């Protein structure tokens, strides 16, 4: 039942969105 | 013929639809015109 050296569909869809830091200096 | 293995394995049928993350707020702000005390309006 193997996929032949490739075919393991283990995927990582949408790990996340970490880059929403934001830093308005707004002196 | 007869075993008819099923190795097509095609995927991602229902994966569509993902609002990942929109940009930041188009622009922040502090709506209001910076009114103030004024200036000299009664010198003498």
């Amino acid at each position: 039942g193997a996929p032949g050296s490739q075919g393991a569909p283990g995927l990582q869809g949408a790990p996340g969105a970490p880059g929403s830091q934001g830093a308005p200096g707004l002196q | 013929p007869g075993s008819q293995g099923a190795p097509g394995l095609q995927g991602a049928p229902g994966a569509p639809g993902s609002q990942g993350a929109p940009g930041l707020q188009g622009a922040p702000g502090a709506p209001g015109s910076q009114g103030a005390p004024g200036l000299q309006g009664a010198p003498g």
